[PDB]
RNA sequence: CCGGGCACUCUAACGGGACUGCCCGCGAAAGCGGGAGGAAGGAGGGGACGACGUCUGGUCAGCAUGGCCCUUACGGCCUGGGCGACACACGUGCUACAAUGCCCACUACAAAGCGAUGCCACCCGGCAACGGGGAGCUAAUCGCAAAAAGGUGGGCCCAGUUCGGAUUGGGGUCUGCAACCCGACCCCAUGAAGCCGGAAUCGCUAGUAAUCGCGGAUCAGCCAUGCCGCGGUGAAUACG
């Protein structure tokens, strides 16, 4: 209830914006507005997938748009299908040139969001948090990470006194702007509420 | 006269050094890029949703300006001049 | 105030007289930085003194800060249930500080509509040795005097 | 023969050049005390050239903008102080010593929220 | 106060239904909700239930109150002192 | 009542001035920014997210 | 001396007219036009024809003292007799032009009682 | 004083132009 | 102002620059005191940055959300009123109680921002608000826009006042469909308390305080003295 976000705490430091494209305020407004719908369509279409990242640049009059996701194959479909079943209803809703693209994650085992997706649905799944905890820190410090930690907010194991579980592990050094750390956050909901769960990965204070 | 409004001063300083070379390359004159004064636009706002008025975050929206003009046409260099890369966070004015 | 001692700015000399002190003095006139305004009002006084009795206006102006200078002033302190006035001694900054605060606020209290006059009535009684500001200098240190069983109360 | 110094010192911006003669002093076009009248401070800008004593030697041609007459002050203070190094070098001695060839660092500390000023922090109970 | 040389604001249902019993004769006390329409001259003589929030206050219209708001007369607050 | 109002304020008025401005994301009705129609909160979480583009932490 | 009342002698003329219930500072200094007459001359130094001329300009180009007095009462009565929230505000004694009366109606409402 | 509009100090304090502060 | 130059300033990016760097003394060192240089000297100034946790802190009314709860209604639309009341009470601010002042006329000097259905230049009308013309301005170039205090000259002469502007009457402009409740602003008149404030209590260690003005957000308009910033001038004092 206190700390900074570190993303925007590092944007043009370290960490990099994910929708680049200059605008006049005369359509500053209008862009973003689709903007959201696109982070919000391809979020569920791809959660399946395993989404990472929702990259969106605004060329003239039409938007390249990056993905980053886990499986490749499950955001095209079958041979791109998908994708191509995509990029129509997606520019269904931008009606500007849809440029849709897939990058793989590289090791996802460092996509603090992918991270945090895996660790909500193992809990979302009723599995132990505070094991699911422990095991997702220790495959991310096991990736190569040189630092991780991660944090669940709220009612834990469907206990009704709200509690803030965390384990951490290596390096995590929030306060230096140069630490290379990946942020995940993953809204996990269960029958009994709503767990938060925060993904903090640092990769390298470059 | 061509200018250039972006909120990266590295894509600008990018993009816009490459655009001078290229009437540099087959053009003139190359006028330099003048870099204007960066329009900021700050955003007051409160950190929490609801009270603590007090405890505030600011914001901006720093909207890089380069201008690069070419004195002679070059009408060689004007397809080359639409023949350009722009990538995302740079926007581009052009007369003379 | 506990780890350094907070040392005293170095005043810009004035350009009349070319002096800290005149400078110091001036600040205490000042009101919201409106040291032109003040500047006038110390050298409009200076002109009056130079008319009225007319001697070197600098002079004048030591001399009467020297007859209200304090030396010894009480000090509160709430030794037992008894809250005491220690008579102390004075540093010549602290001397210099109470000096240009009473010469300016006993001037600040005459009659006279406008305040040069008021500031020159001041330093001519002051140079004089006379009026609030040096019955002050004379109230503090006199009083300061009553309570000097106290001294050793001193800290 | 023409000598040049910078004024920089809350916001004023001073342009000083320093051509020989017998001391005429320009502000944007006007005389000194033309420029700076009614300004009782307005004689320290003045000081370095009685460092050094080339009062009546070297004729100023002096702008100044940005901030009022009392930070132009300053900055035509350190502004000439700047072409008289540039004139002697040797003036940097006598003048360092006088710390008239350093800039005024201080500067209108930024307003902070919750403050109504830098430091103005709203009374408050209890 | 509005802008005379824009026009003197009065609701176009209000200053109909006044006219009509100036032309059908003065009668029939009329409900209003126009508190913030002007009295006009003709309306004089009339009689209105101005509503007030909660009711319709009726007020008789006199020539000693045309240049005025109608919302005015009906008073939309409730105060009788305190203790 | 906040759907139909998220609502009605996207229809058009009967009269002009009764156009006012909700956050386009949390439908909010105070401290909506016209240049993004977005709330304060909403602003600076997707500030943080790095979603607004130039848009960064100010510190001077 | 004038329509109902006098203006000192040591004051300015300009002063001099504002004394006069219903002459405020714009008056003040356009009767001095209107008759020609110094607004630097003090009430002391003004000469009778000059003065009867200023008496009798400003004395009929308003109502002053007591005729002007009576058209605000005669305004504030008729809305009391009205009916109208300005006269319920009079009748009151409340801020009449919407000010807030839950706090600082002083003005308007005197010493205040617990 | 500068709540007065009457004078140029109060339309300069209320930000406004008339009679006493011109443009 | 133009050709001309980019010197200068500035603009805005990249760099260098301050690191006890160096000399002296003290200390085992850490470091400490002094010195030189140096724009900056010893954390250079300011900022962003707020650990484990505490406050079952706050928020279900930003949002999300378990559960409970209403379904011809606690849901949805409309018109209006209310949120603006008012004996009172407290907090936070603004304006003053004046001559270091008030008012008036002229002359300066900023920064930081905003602006295509907006800035609006300049003209005219109009006491004015403002209205009618109307250029440019898509922004370092157009405008907003005057910075204000300050300086100059004059008046005021200690006065509840040429202080004070509260309240109120009237006459108007503007936005708005519509300014009664419940806008602002212009003009006349009205000209309240208030003569530095008990108990008590607050902020501030420097470009700080104090005072002066400017911009922006929301916004048709504004109840903004607020908020967030910008610059003008510019203090005292720290013995401990
Ligand atoms: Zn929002």
């Amino acid at each position: 209830g206190n700390k900074i976000h570190p993303i925007g705490f590092r944007l043009g430091i370290t960490r990099d914006w994910e929708s680049r494209w200059y605008a006049g305020k005369k359509q500053y407004r209008h862009l973003l507005l689709e903007d959201q719908r696109i982070r919000g369509l391809l979020e569920k279409e791809l959660y399946s997938a395993g989404l990472a990242r929702v990259d969106i640049e605004r060329a003239a009059d039409n938007v390249a748009v990056t993905v980053h996701v886990a499986k490749p194959g499950v955001v095209i479909g079958r041979g791109g299908e998908r994708i191509r079943v995509l990029r129509e209803e997606l520019a269904k809703l931008t009606g500007k040139n849809v440029a849709l693209n897939v990058q793989e994650v590289q090791n996802p085992n460092l996509s603090a969001p992918l991270v945090a997706q895996r660790v909500a649905e193992q809990i979302e799944r009723r599995f132990a948090v505070r094991r699911a905890i422990k095991q997702a820190v220790q495959r991310v410090m096991e990736s190569g990470a040189k630092g991780a930690k991660v944090i669940v907010s709220g009612r834990i194991g469907g206990a009704e006194q709200a509690r803030t579980e965390w384990a951490a592990q290596g390096r995590v050094p929030l306060h230096t702007l140069r630490a290379n750390i990946d942020y995940g956050f993953a809204l996990a909901r269960t029958t009994y509420g709503v767990l938060g769960v925060k993904a903090y990965i640092f990769l390298g204070e470059v | 006269r061509i200018k250039l409004r972006g909120f990266d001063h590295k894509t600008l300083d990018a993009s816009a050094q490459k655009i001078v070379e290229a009437a540099r390359r087959s053009g003139a004159q190359v006028s330099g890029p003048i870099p204007l004064p960066t329009r900021v636009r700050r955003f007051t706002v409160i950190r929490g949703p609801f009270k603590h008025k007090d405890s505030r975050e600011h914001f901006e929206l720093r909207t890089h300006n380069r201008l690069v003009d070419i004195i002679n046409p070059n009408r060689k260099t004007i397809e080359q001049l639409m023949t350009l890369d722009l990538p995302t966070g740079v926007e581009i004015e052009i007369k003379t | 105030a506990r780890r350094r001692r907070a040392e005293v700015r170095q005043l810009q000399p004035d350009l009349v007289y070319g002096d800290v002190l005149v400078t110091a003095f001036i600040n205490k006139i000042m009101r919201d930085g409106k040291k032109n305004l003040a500047a006038r009002i110390f050298y409009d006084a200076c002109k009056i003194i130079q008319e009225k009795t007319g001697q070197e206006p600098l002079k004048v102006f030591k001399q009467a800060v020297e007859n209200v200078k304090p030396r010894m002033e009480v000090r509160s302190r709430r030794v037992g249930g008894a809250n005491y006035q220690v008579p102390m001694e004075v540093s010549p900054r602290r001397q210099q500080s109470l000096a240009l605060r009473w010469l300016v606020q006993a001037a600040n209290q005459r009659p006279e509509r406008r305040a040069a006059v008021r500031i020159a009535h001041e330093l001519m009684d002051a140079a004089e040795g006379k009026g609030g500001a040096v019955k002050k200098k004379e109230d503090v240190e006199r009083m300061a005097e009553a309570n000097r069983a106290y001294a050793h109360y001193r800290w | 023969e023409q000598y040049y110094g910078t004024g920089r010192r809350k916001e004023a911006v001073a342009r000083v050049f320093l051509r020989p003669g017998n001391g005429k002093v320009t502000v944007n076009g006007q005389d000194f005390n033309e420029y700076f009248q009614g300004l009782v401070r307005a004689v320290a800008a003045l000081e370095p050239l009685r460092a050094v004593d080339a009062l009546g030697h070297f004729d100023a041609y002096i702008t100044v903008r940005g901030g009022g007459k009392s930070g132009q002050i300053d900055a035509i203070k350190l502004g000439i102080a700047r072409a008289l190094v540039q004139y002697n070098p040797d003036y940097r001695a006598k003048l360092k010593p006088l710390g008239f060839l350093t800039r005024d660092a201080r500067v209108v500390e930024r307003k902070k929220y919750g403050k109504h000023k830098a430091r103005r922090a709203p009374q408050y109970s209890k | 106060p509005r802008s005379l040389k824009k026009g003197v604001f009065v609701d176009d249902h209000l200053l109909e239904k006044v006219l009509e019993l100036n032309a059908k004769g003065e009668k029939r006390l009329i409900k209003t909700w126009s508190r913030r329409s002007t009295i006009v001259p003709e309306m004089v003589g009339h009689t209105i239930a101005v509503y007030n929030g909660k009711q319709h206050v009726p007020v008789y219209i006199t020539e000693n109150m045309v240049g005025h708001k109608l919302g005015e007369f009906a008073p939309t607050r409730t105060y009788r002192g305190h203790g | 009542a906040r759907k139909a109002l998220i609502e009605k304020a996207k229809r058009t008025p009967k009269f002009k001035v009764r156009a006012y401005t909700r956050c386009v994301r949390c439908g909010r009705a105070r401290s909506v920014y016209r240049f993004f129609g977005l709330c304060r909160i909403c602003l600076r979480e997707l500030a943080h997210k790095g979603q607004l583009p130039g848009v960064r932490k100010a510190s001077w | 001396r004038i329509a109902g009342v006098e203006i000192p002698r040591n004051k300015r003329v300009d002063v001099a007219l504002t004394y006069i219930y219903g002459i405020g500072k714009a008056r003040a200094k356009e009767a001095l036009e209107k008759t020609g007459i110094n607004p630097a001359t003090r009430v002391k130094d003004l000469t009778e024809a000059e003065v009867v001329r200023l008496r009798e300009y400003v004395e009929n180009t308003w109502k002053l003292e007591g005729e002007l007095r009576a058209e605000v009462a005669a305004n504030i009565k008729r809305l009391m007799d009205i009916g109208c929230y300005r006269g319920l505000r009079h009748r009151r004694g409340l801020p009449v032009r919407g000010q807030r009366t839950r706090t600082n109606a002083r003005t308007r409402k005197g010493p205040r009682k617990t | 004083g500068k709540g007065d509009r009457r004078t140029r100090r109060g339309k300069i304090w209320r930000g406004t132009y008339g009679k006493y502060r011109p443009r």
